RNA sequence: CUCUAACUAUAAAAAUCUCUCUUCUC
RNA sequence: GGUGAAAUUCUUGGAUUUAUUGAAGACUAACUACUGCGAAAGCAUUUGCCAAGGACGUUUUCAUUAAUCAAGAACGAAAGUUAGGGGAUCGAAGAUGAUCAGAUACCGUCGUAGUCUUAACCAUAAACUAUGCCGACUAGGGAUCGGGUGGUGUUUUUCUUAUGACCCACUCGGCACCUUACGAGAAAUCAAAGUCUUUGGGUUCUGGGGGGAGUAUGGUCGCAAGGCUGAAACUUAAAGGAAUUG
């Protein structure tokens, strides 16, 4: 130690710091797009989601609520927004 | 880490990134979302729940950040704002909850304690809203206003 | 002064311990300060077990194991000699007693 | 301490030869059908023999009654009902392991979860049974316990007193000890509870009977032929 | 001598003069 | 079988006066009651080794008048709220009951033990030798 | 103790060298398989250095 | 660079105590 | 039975015992650890209902609502006091039985109130971590509890996913622990009791030598036990902390 920089860090520790303790502050989480099965729709979905958000089209529920992130329905696909 | 009422020391919460504009990808203005936002107005729920629902139902991040504008203020503007503000009312949801609970039994000291903690949180939430006045500064609660205020 | 950081109790946070009797003289200790032994040994002597073993039908019995946990005072402990007195930095020392027998 | 102060606030003979014998014969589920012995008093109107008999409990070791030295560690009961002369018929009472074993499973660094229940068994026969389970230490662990979540251990407990309840509602007590002898109700209960934890040592612990219909001895001579 | 002890004589000896005091009034 | 007649012999030693009590396998039975205390005069010793010695050579020829051979040997300390701890004289009993010809079978240790009851003598302080 | 006679043996016994060095992957089975780890360390070290590779089982069994 | 095993059981009573404390610099 | 030994005590109306039982009330052993929860007291069988809470996650909600707090409040072990209910055990008083010169104490056998409750008080503990609360920083290390992050990981198994379990790594908070001191302390010790003569982050409360004494007196709360508030006259050159050697 007794030399850093505080301005500079490696991205590895930044990535392995806690939020609200890195260099400025930097949210771990994003934005799932997501596709059932059912319609075409494409839907966003925030990753720690929060509701049982089903489908505006039919009742498909897509994302299920928890400590963590939402557990998918095991039938969509998603990709990062 | 204070947590007011409780040894606690945690750091559990939010951080809204750096990041003021909307993020680029977001493909919606602001005027379908504040007519959104309205619409669940009128289904009747309180801002907390809208701003949940129009992050994992949509992609909005903060309303702040799209509308630019936030929620209260923006129900404010078009009147919908509810006269009892979201926090206090749960507060007191949850007073007449422990009222009850406390009524039907009568031994709980702890819950009786509790009760009296829910209270205290009560009375200083409302002399800040009544040095804010957003409430009258007659606005007083005691033990039964409450039981109407609820409902 | 401070004997132990520890008072001797191990409660260090725990508001309050149920008491149980010494084994010998019936003293009431917190479960902590209550200084344990598992004495766990056999239904029959080791000097007897070849009288028992010849003269016993189901060749090769099992011959049950005993259990039972012991609890003293330490007053108790100090006298019936489960403990011994120690010198000062040898309080330090929290491990088993070198493996009795190995 | 041997003297008295003589307080009283021959006619002595060896009480032993008016004392015959009987032999104890246990039901067709257990594969060794005799016993011991047990000495009474001989039959004499006016408090006869048998009607000392009927009710005698006994308990044996199920180790000798199977045969296999598995079962060193339970331990039945039996009732005696029924006199057929010289040679008694008796009927399932209880269970319960030996005390060494019980307190063998028993360590430190595991939680142990007891699961009881009182049931109504195909006929009549109201029972309690407990159920004693223990959680495993994987083999893979680093961490040195082996504890347990209370919401798991009332999880496993739901699950165990399922399982119990469906095998003692659907039976009678005859094959309900015909399946209990290889404790297939064991792995049944392992199995259902494997996904929740390993769960090692479950066992089936204090079979108390509490209530018998009639009599029903066209049963017991089922069992006796 | 003994807190508890010379406590308990203390108060001993102020219950006797309190039921003196009950005596007098 | 061998034409044993299995007998039970319900050992109880506690600190003091250890018991032999040889019982039928229906327990209910009673044989060859006879105790340390009967074996011994000075009472310093009602629980001694070699008290329980006598006692089980005696119940063991008791068994072999009778005609009892065969003996389930069951150990009961005082246990409950007393100690739960094998006397000293049980141990001498057994092996006098082993050696005495009985053909010994299914030792059990049979002591009650507690769940939580009854608040014991002594006081709290207990006994203050 | 230790005297003159002793003092040459140990001289002599502690000059003692074997042949070919041991290491030289001249022993054990034609260069020193090790694992991806130390190889792409090299890589980076920039230098040709003979390997084999052999991912070395992150199972850690009590043994 | 490889390991997870046995062990014992003692507490009889013992109260009391008077002198007198006298120096450090090359 | 019982004890260092005995004796008080029960018993050929058969007690100690051996079995089945039934009874009431008590408590939840063994799991049970330098492990958990709660503000402290304290809380340990299971199931159902009741509300409550901490920590974690959050790109959700408002925008100083915050910290500590005279005055006032809610709890507060055990013992204790009223009344009503229980009445097993253990049991101050008492009765005894022993050692002893004395022993109305320790050891031993009975044993009233309490121990368990339901209402009403009492509000005192070595209520101890004898370390007030909220802030920021400073040093290495392992583990453990609760949550969450990733794992081409490992067994799991319903052919397989997915739980769950573990294993790895990281993070947040919690009881903590070990090492060292580069700092602190008079030290025993301390990772806070450090960042204090280089003296200042915000704060409430107590002490000014020891006896007198938490006593006198007056208020004040109480049915009472007593609790809170709280001196002086006089008296003494010490009492006291830690450590060292005998
Ligand atoms: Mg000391
Ligand atoms: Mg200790
Ligand atoms: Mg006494
Ligand atoms: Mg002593
Ligand atoms: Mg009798
Ligand atoms: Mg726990
Ligand atoms: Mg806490
Ligand atoms: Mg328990
Ligand atoms: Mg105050
Ligand atoms: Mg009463
Ligand atoms: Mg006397
Ligand atoms: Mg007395
Ligand atoms: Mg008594
Ligand atoms: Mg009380
Ligand atoms: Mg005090
Ligand atoms: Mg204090
Ligand atoms: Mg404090
Ligand atoms: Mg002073
Ligand atoms: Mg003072
Ligand atoms: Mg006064
Ligand atoms: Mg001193
Ligand atoms: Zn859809
Ligand atoms: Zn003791």
């Amino acid at each position: 130690v007794l030399v850093q920089d505080l301005l500079h860090p490696t991205a590895a520790s930044e990535a392995r710091k806690h939020k609200l303790k890195t260099l400025v502050q930097s949210p771990r989480s994003h934005f799932l797009d997501v596709k059932c099965p059912g319609c075409l729709n494409i839907t966003t979905v925030f990753s720690h989601a929060q509701t049982a958000v089903t489908c505006e089209s039919c009742s498909t529920v897509l994302c299920t609520p928890t400590g963590g992130k939402a557990k998918l329905s095991e039938g969509t696909s998603f990709r990062r927004k | 880490m204070g947590r007011m009422h409780s040894k606690g020391k945690g750091m559990s919460s939010s951080a809204i990134p750096y990041s003021r504009n909307a993020p680029a990808w977001f493909k919606g203005s602001s005027d379908g979302v504040v007519e959104q936002i309205i619409k669940y107005a009128r289904k009747g729920l309180t801002p907390s729940q809208i701003g949940v629902l129009l992050r994992d139902a949509h992609g909005v991040t903060q309303a702040k950040v799209i509308t630019g504008n936030k929620i209260l203020r923006i129900l404010k503007s078009n009147g919908l704002a509810p006269e009892i503000p979201e926090d206090l009312y749960f507060l007191i949801k949850k007073a007449v909850s422990v009222r009850k609970h406390l009524e039907r039994n009568r031994k709980d000291k702890d819950a009786k304690f509790r009760l009296i903690l829910i209270e205290s949180r009560i009375h200083r939430l409302a002399r800040y809203y009544r040095t804010v006045s957003v409430l009258p500064p007659n606005w007083k609660y005691e033990s039964a206003t409450a039981s109407a205020l609820v409902n | 002064p401070k004997k132990r950081a520890s008072n001797g109790r191990n409660k260090k946070g725990r508001g309050h311990v149920k008491p149980v009797r010494c084994v010998n003289c019936s003293r009431s200790v917190p479960k902590d300060k209550a200084i344990k032994r598992m004495a766990i040994r056999n239904i029959v002597e080791a000097a007897a077990i070849r009288d028992l073993s010849e003269a016993s039908v189901y060749a090769e019995y099992a011959l049950p194991k005993t259990y039972n946990k012991l609890h003293y005072c330490i007053s108790c402990a100090i006298h019936a000699r489960i403990v011994r007195v120690r010198s000062r930095t040898d309080r330090r020392i929290r491990a088993p007693p070198q493996r009795p027998r190995f | 301490a041997v003297g008295k102060n003589k307080r009283l606030s021959k006619r002595v003979v060896d009480p032993f030869t008016r004392k015959e014998w009987y032999d104890i014969k246990a039901p067709s589920t257990f594969e060794n059908r005799n016993v011991g012995k047990t000495l009474v008093n001989k039959s004499v109107g006016l408090k006869n023999a048998s009607d000392s008999l009927k009710g005698r409990v006994v308990e044996v070791c199920l180790a000798d009654l199977q045969g296999s030295e598995d079962h060193s560690f339970r331990k039945v009961k039996l009732r005696v009902d029924e006199v057929q002369g010289k040679n008694l018929l008796t009927n399932f009472h209880g269970m319960d392991f030996t005390t060494d074993k019980l307190r063998s499973m028993v360590r430190k660094w595991q939680t142990l979860i007891e699961a009881n229940v009182t049931v109504k068994t195909s006929d009549d026969y109201v029972l309690r049974i407990f159920a004693i389970a223990f959680t495993r230490k994987q083999a893979n662990q680093v961490k040195r316990t082996s504890y347990a979540q209370s919401s798991h251990i009332r999880q496993i407990r739901k699950v165990i007193s399922e399982i119990l309840t469906r095998e003692v509602q659907n039976s009678t007590l005859a094959q309900l000890t015909s399946k209990l002898i290889p404790e297939v109700i064991n792995k049944e209960i392992e199995n259902a509870t494997k996904d929740i934890f390993p769960l090692q040592n479950v066992h089936i612990r204090k079979v108390k009977l509490l209530k018998q219909p009639k009599f029903d001895l066209g049963s017991l001579l089922s069992l006796h032929g | 001598m003994r807190a508890k002890w010379r406590k308990k004589r203390t108060r001993r000896l102020k219950r006797k003069r309190r039921k003196v005091r009950a005596r007098s009034k | 079988d061998n034409s044993q007649v299995f007998g039970v012999a319900r050992i109880f030693a506690s600190f003091n006066d250890t018991f032999v009590h040889v019982t039928d396998l229906s327990g209910r039975e009673t044989i060859a009651r006879v105790t340390g205390g009967m074996k011994v005069k000075a009472d310093r010793d009602e629980s001694s080794p070699y008290a329980a010695m006598l006692a089980a050579q005696d119940v063991a020829a008791k068994c072999k008048e009778v005609g009892i051979t065969a003996v389930h040997i069951k150990i009961r300390a005082t246990g409950g709220t007393r100690s739960k701890t094998p006397g000293p004289g049980g141990q001498a009993a057994l092996r006098a009951l082993a050696r005495s010809g009985l053909r010994i079978g299914r030792i059990e240790d049979v002591t009650p033990v507690p769940s939580d009851s009854t608040r014991k003598k002594g006081g709290r302080r207990g006994r203050r030798l | 103790i230790s005297f003159k006679l002793q003092e040459e043996e140990r001289e002599r016994k502690d000059q003692y060298v074997p042949d070919v060095s041991a290491l030289d992957l001249s022993h054990s089975n034609d260069v020193l398989n090790v694992d991806t780890q130390t190889a792409e360390l090299v890589n980076s070290l920039g230098l040709k250095l003979p390997l084999s590779v052999s991912s070395v089982s992150a199972v850690r069994d009590r043994r």
